[PDB]
RNA sequence: UUCAUCUAGACAGCCGGACGGUGGCCAUGGAAGUCGGAAUCCGCUAAGGAGUGUGUAACAACUCACCGGCCGAAUGAACUA
């Protein structure tokens, strides 16, 4: 059991993010487009799913 | 540490106050069946040498190589003490040698049947708790299971070697976890412990908690340390042994005690627990795990070491295993807390009597149970039945609460259904041998008093799972002892070869005996079902079947489910079938029965052997039903007794009494195997509108009425929008609030719907009940367990039948795809005969 | 229609003879629906430059609002903190105090030591409910508040940090008066 | 000082009452004294101290308009909807709304009433959304 | 290209509030803003929807609209090639 203060601190780096819907890339939680050019910086972004 | 004698242990069974009937209790891989090992060394049995891993109460060969206790095996032990220790017993005591009757127990949830069995014949309980894993989910459940029959607990916090090495723990946090644990252990007690004792809370300073790692071999408690070091500072034990738990410290360079954290004017002082009960031990880890050997001896010598012909030539971590087992040996800490703080049989039967009695809780024998009276009529409960070591014949394993038991003694056995009045579960045979048990070798003894656990070879032809055998005519039974797991996971068992079947049916009987709640039975759909409490529990029960009880190759299969053929319309036409002899004709329509009244015979209110004029009267008024149509009934069906009936509605018709013989005949061939797929049927009524019988006689035999009627009713079935009644369970589960959401999450995927959501007072412990279609019920309990983290305990029973608004007759639908395969497996064809056959369109 | 509310907050002009300036640091809306039962922002700081008199404008920044009642000017100065915030944080918040707890029974059912153990507090059970032993402080002045620790005080154990309804200054029929 | 929920006639309880040293049967039978024109969804209130039952009936604003309707009803014998909304009875609406603790920061005696009548949710009540600038009380 | 907000203080960011009738009525084993249906009304209001999210078994407690703070000068959105 990770102590609640830092379970949320790490959760901010790993769990709480966003990802690209066609490039799969991992993206800042507030971000609007993808940074990778292979997908042409598509705006189609979902948030990164979370556990339980 | 020497083994003493068969009849020497027999002699202290008389001195009841020195007996300790207890069990061990923990969560699965917590260290108890290794913990027990350290005690049977201090009774001779096992070599003190490399015999601390062939855990003896793990008698079974699969118990031994899977490394988990499966059945609650048992052993009794003889023990020495010193007078310095045997004063501190606030219950009458006798001498300095005591007899521990223990049960090492399986701690998987599948085996909670074996632990409730283990408790009912014991008074004390030793709860083991891993340091690292702490108090996990099954600990809470088997604690609830002890206070459920009012057992006194004492705890030992275990595998603290994990705390040091794997967790690199300092001293105070290690204490802090000890604090963290004992706090949460008592919050379980203050909710379920019977509000009759209060004294059942557990605190370490009172000597009801131990600390150690039974694997490495050692344990202690603050009391064992109180004396041990109070003998040099010359100071007392009582107020001292309060100063070691909690916030009370000492501060050298000041040489006087403290109250709260006290800070010592910067960087405070450590609890008495730390520099003075663990600064020894932590230096052993640190100053021998880090190999400080030049420090090892004169640090070994500062704190009273001793070496061996091989152990000095043995340095760290195999050293720590070898030195600390000699430092604070296991039994010393345990015997203390078990002989001091656990109730002797007399100090325990007096409060567990009235609640453990089926009859009047003040019956003349319950009197002699409270007194722990070894001279009353023998009073004994058999809790389990344990394999014989020969081929399949079962000692009976229980504890006697009155009188004695002698080898060769006539006794009445009173099964779970007996009452003192008349013919009941009463067999009256004798006992071949009484015998007291160990790691499956039993020692025949000729006489046993009351207050001890023993075996009994000479019965189990007369017991099935549990029983209570006595010596008095009207000694009532003992309460039926229900456990928290009910037999829910189930599969069908067929025998691989066709002819081993007799070996399979005796095996089920022999299997029913072995586990306290394994069920086996014939179904309506005609299968041998073997039901258990978990997908794992079922494994072993079939292992035990394929090899020992049946010993034949047999393969398993999901059980087939019993449907019923029914209607929900009134014949989209009318109906007429003709004969082979095309001279006779029958006319009828078929309509659904109010499901309210189809129950009314399923619950035995309208019967054939009864007489009408009352049949008629009852059904007319309240059942949305007729009064004279309830007079001209003719028969039930199937089996003469079923919920599908016939009545007469035709004019001055030819010869109806000489075909009434042959119309019910065909009625019965249609009601146990009809259309859609030949299962029994329920909830359809058939009324006959005109009948054209031939003349003479022989042109109207049964051979011409029954092939028409069975034809002539199937026709009237598929007109009236045929439907099938799927069977529905009523399932109740007890779950804490925490993971109660995992219940509703499965119930809808498995298409359930809740009836009542309620909580037990003070407890979290909700108990939700719901209707579960058995169709969507397989693997359900195992998936509910994962959805609840094991914190759910389902208990199912059949409730009712239900139709389906999905349509049966269409194979695409999710109510016809069910009976899609019902035919293929049964050996039938693709579609079901259209009403165009069975109906002679003329 | 924004016609309508340019006109509204310049709608109630002068009205009165003495007033009171106040601040809205952490105060509820239910806490305001209370004071208005007793009867007895930058769109406004240009209202005055408009309808001019007074030179009271250097007193306004922060969340500010305004009152009026002409009765004895301290007869109203007592309904001021007649409200008594004592807000116990939202779900976890900042440290404006020095945290502590002492021993006593709590009258709560022993199923909530869950929070207690999460903060290294020794606890026991007596009389049926959770008594506390050997009391300690959570951590030092101006440090962390865990959802653990907050979740404990905030609603379990009513023991808040007050966020009072304050008042700064006042014009007494022509010039201004600092404190009471 | 506790509170309860909608109960028509009778009344689960001891999930909170037995742990509070109250024999919950003496209160659930007594709870049918504040619960009985009169059978509908209403709030309750009990405030006791280490003793027997002491429970009252609260001023649920939803409930007052419901009794002020056709109180003819049967429980599960209706089986359509509780569209029991009868005559608005604007005067009895005022008396109830007046009795409602004069809460909601009651500016007028009618400022309390505008909240009550606004529950055109409750039913027809001959006219939903009565007038704005009218006589008062 | 088209339409918007801003010194009567906009946009972003940070901060305080986010009410009362009230758990609104329909139903629900349980549904209190947050399974859903319909009434989407009102009161106190600088404002708060009979409630935009997370969450609960149901509440909770976190959240947003909506209302102020702080900063003081330009910002926003749908489009076309
Ligand atoms: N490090 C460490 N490991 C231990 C200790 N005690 C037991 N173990 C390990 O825990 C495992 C499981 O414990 P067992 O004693 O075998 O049986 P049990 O867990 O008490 O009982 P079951 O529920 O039937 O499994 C064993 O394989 C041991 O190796 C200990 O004190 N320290
Ligand atoms: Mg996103
Ligand atoms: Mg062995
Ligand atoms: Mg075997
Ligand atoms: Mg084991
Ligand atoms: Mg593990
Ligand atoms: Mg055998
Ligand atoms: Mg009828
Ligand atoms: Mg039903
Ligand atoms: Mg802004
Ligand atoms: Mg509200
Ligand atoms: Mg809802
Ligand atoms: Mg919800
Ligand atoms: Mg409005
Ligand atoms: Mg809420
Ligand atoms: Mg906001
Ligand atoms: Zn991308």
């Amino acid at each position: 059991i990770i102590e609640p203060s830092l379970k949320a601190l790490a959760s901010k780096y790993n769990c709480d993010k966003s990802v690209c819907r066609k490039c799969y890339a991992r993206l800042p939680p507030r971000a609007t487009n993808c940074r990778k050019r292979k997908c042409g910086h598509t705006n189609q972004l979902r948030p990164k799913k979370k556990l339980k | 540490m020497v083994a003493f004698t068969v009849d020497q242990m027999r002699s202290l069974m008389d001195k009841v106050t020195n007996v300790r009937n207890m069990s061990v209790i923990a969560h699965v891989d917590h260290g108890k069946s290794t913990l027990t090992d350290s005690l049977v060394q201090r009774a001779g049995i096992i070599s003190a040498a490399k015999a601390g891993e062939a855990r003896f109460t793990d008698t079974r060969k699969d118990e031994q190589e899977r490394g988990i206790t499966i059945k609650s095996t048992a052993i009794s032990l003889y023990s020495e003490m010193s007078d310095e220790d045997v004063k501190e017993i606030k219950q009458k005591t006798d001498g300095n040698s005591f007899l521990i009757n223990l049960i090492d127990s399986p701690g998987h949830v599948d085996f909670s049947s074996e632990v409730t069995a283990a408790l009912r014949v014991t008074d004390g309980a030793l709860v083991v708790v891993d340091t690292i894993e702490g108090v996990c989910v099954q600990t809470e459940t088997v604690l609830r299971q002890a206070l459920g029959e009012r057992i006194k607990p004492v705890v030992v916090i275990n595998k603290v070697d994990r705390a040091l090495l794997e967790l690199q723990v300092s001293k105070e946090d290690l204490y802090q976890t000890f604090a963290r644990t004992v706090e949460s252990v008592n919050v379980i007690v203050s909710t379920y412990a019977d509000e009759v004792l209060g004294d059942v809370q557990v605190y370490p300073a009172r000597g009801t908690v131990a600390f150690g790692s039974g694997l490495h071999g050692w344990a202690f408690t603050i009391r064992q340390f109180a004396t041990r070091y109070a003998k040099k500072f010359g100071v007392d034990k009582a107020k001292m042994m309060d100063r070691l738990w909690g916030d009370s410290f000492f501060n050298p360079k000041t040489k006087k005690w403290t109250n709260k954290d006290t800070d010592a004017e910067g960087k405070p002082l450590e609890r008495a627990f730390n520099m003075f009960i663990l600064d020894p031990i932590f230096r052993l880890f640190t100053a021998i795990m880090n190999f400080k050997k030049d420090e090892i001896p004169v640090l070994l010598e500062k704190l009273e070491i001793v070496l061996k012909g091989d152990e000095k030539d043995l340095e760290g971590k195999a050293l720590l295993k070898v030195v600390m087992r000699k430092f604070l040996p296991a039994a010393d800490a345990l015997l203390e807390m078990i002989v001091l703080h656990l109730p002797s049989p007399v100090t325990a039967q007096a409060y567990r009597a009235e609640q453990l009695y089926e009859g009047p809780a003040d019956d003349a024998n319950c009197i002699a149970i409270k007194n722990c009276d070894p001279k009353a009529d023998l009073m004994l409960y058999v809790s389990k039945m344990v394999p014989t070591s020969d081929k399949g014949r079962f000692y009976a394993f229980g504890r006697v609460f009155a009188g004695t038991v002698k080898s060769g003694q006539k006794v009445r056995i009173q099964g779970p259904n007996y009452v003192p009045g008349k013919k009941d579960d009463l067999f009256i045979k004798a006992i071949q041998r009484v015998v007291l048990m160990m790691g499956r070798f039993v020692e025949p003894i000729d006489d046993c008093p009351a207050g001890n656990i023993i075996g009994l070879v000479g019965i189990d032809q007369f017991l099935l799972k549990t029983g209570t055998l006595t010596t008095s005519e009207t000694a009532h039974n003992m309460k039926v002892m229900k456990f928290s797991v009910s037999p829910v996971v189930q599969v069908a068992v067929e025998v691989k070869n066709a002819n081993d079947l007799p070996k399979l049916v005796e095996g089920l009987k022999r299997l029913s005996k072995s586990d306290p709640c394994v069920l086996t039975y014939m179904s309506e759909s005609g299968e041998h079902i073997v039901a258990g409490t978990g997908e794992l529990h079922l494994e072993i029960c079939l292992q035990d079947l394929e090899h020992d009880h049946a010993g034949v190759p047999l393969k398993i299969s999901p059980p087939v489910v019993a449907y019923r053929e029914t209607v929900e319309s009134e014949s989209s036409q009318t109906a007429l079938s003709k004969s082979p002899n095309k001279h006779n004709r029958i006319y009828l329509k078929a309509e659904p029965i109010d499901e309210e009244v189809s129950l009314a015979i399923e619950n035995g209110i309208i019967n054939p052997r009864d007489d009408f004029k009352a049949r008629a009267r009852i059904m007319a008024d309240d059942y949305g039903w007729d009064v004279t149509d309830a007079r001209k009934i003719w028969c039930f069906g199937p089996d003469g007794n079923g919920p599908n009936l016939v009545i007469d509605q035709t004019k001055a018709v030819q010869y109806l009494h000489e075909i009434k013989d042959s119309v019910v005949a065909a009625f019965q061939w249609a009601t146990k195997e009809g259309p859609i797929f030949g299962e029994e049927m329920r909830s359809v009524r058939v009324n006959i509108l005109d009948v054209t019988l031939h003349a003479d006689a022989i042109h109207r035999g049964g051979g011409q009425i029954i092939p028409t009627m069975r034809r002539a009713t199937y026709a009237g079935f598929l007109l009236a929008d045929p439907k099938i009644q799927e069977p529905v369970f009523l399932v109740e589960i007890q779950c804490p609030e925490q993971a109660v959401g995992g219940i509703y999450s499965v119930l809808n995927k498995k298409r359930g719907q809740v009836v009542s959501e309620e909580q037990r007072p003070g407890t979290p412990l909700f108990t939700v009940k719901a209707y579960l279609p058995v169709n969507e019920s397989f693997g359900f309990t195992g998936e509910l367990r994962q959805a609840t983290g094991g914190q759910a305990f389902p208990q199912m029973v059949f409730d009712h039948w239900s139709t389906l608004g999905s349509d049966p007759l269409d194979p695409t639908s999710k109510a016809g795809e069910i009976v899609l395969a019902a035919r293929k497996r049964h050996g039938m064809k693709e579609e079901v005969p259209g009403w165009q056959e069975y109906y002679d369109k003329l | 229609k924004k016609a309508e509310y340019f006109a509204k907050l310049r709608e109630y002009l002068e009205e009165y003879k003495s007033l009171f300036v106040v601040g809205v640091d952490n105060v509820s809306s239910q806490q305001m629906h209370e004071v208005r039962k007793e009867l007895r922002n930058t769109m406004v700081r240009r209202a005055i430059r408009g309808f001019l008199f007074e030179k009271l404008l250097p007193f306004v920044k922060g969340n500010v609002g305004f009152v009026f009642t002409n009765e004895p000017l301290t007869e109203i100065k007592n309904v001021i903190v007649s409200n008594r915030v004592a807000a116990p944080a939202r779900a976890g918040a900042v440290a404006p105090e020095d945290i502590w707890v002492r021993a006593v029974n709590t009258g709560m059912e022993p199923g909530k030591t869950s929070f207690f153990q999460a903060l290294g507090v020794p606890t026991k059970i007596a009389r049926g409910t959770i008594e506390i032993v050997s009391d300690v402080k959570v951590v030092d002045a101006g440090n962390k508040v865990g959802q653990s620790e907050a979740s404990l005080l905030n609603l379990l154990n009513i023991s808040p940090f007050t966020f009072g309804l304050t008042v700064v200054q006042v014009y007494d029929n022509g010039q201004v008066f600092p404190s009471s | 000082l506790y509170l309860r929920a909608v109960g028509g006639e009778v009344g689960l309880a001891p999930k909170i009452g037995p742990l509070g040293l109250s024999p919950k049967k003496v209160g659930e039978d007594i709870a049918k004294a504040t619960k009985e024109k009169g059978i509908k969804v209403t709030v309750q209130l009990k405030i006791q101290n280490r003793q027997a039952a002491a429970s009252v009936v609260p001023s649920a604003s939803s409930l007052v308009i419901t009794a002020l309707k056709e109180p003819p009803r049967d429980r599960k014998k209706d089986k359509n909807v509780k569209h029991s909304g009868n005559i608005q009875l604007d005067e009895i609406i005022e008396i109830a709304r007046q009795m409602r603790d004069k809460s909601f920061g009651r500016t007028l005696a009618s400022v309390t009433k505008e909240i009550l009548g606004t529950a055109q949710s409750v039913g027809c009540r001959v006219d939903f959304k009565n007038p704005h600038d009218i006589i008062e009380g």
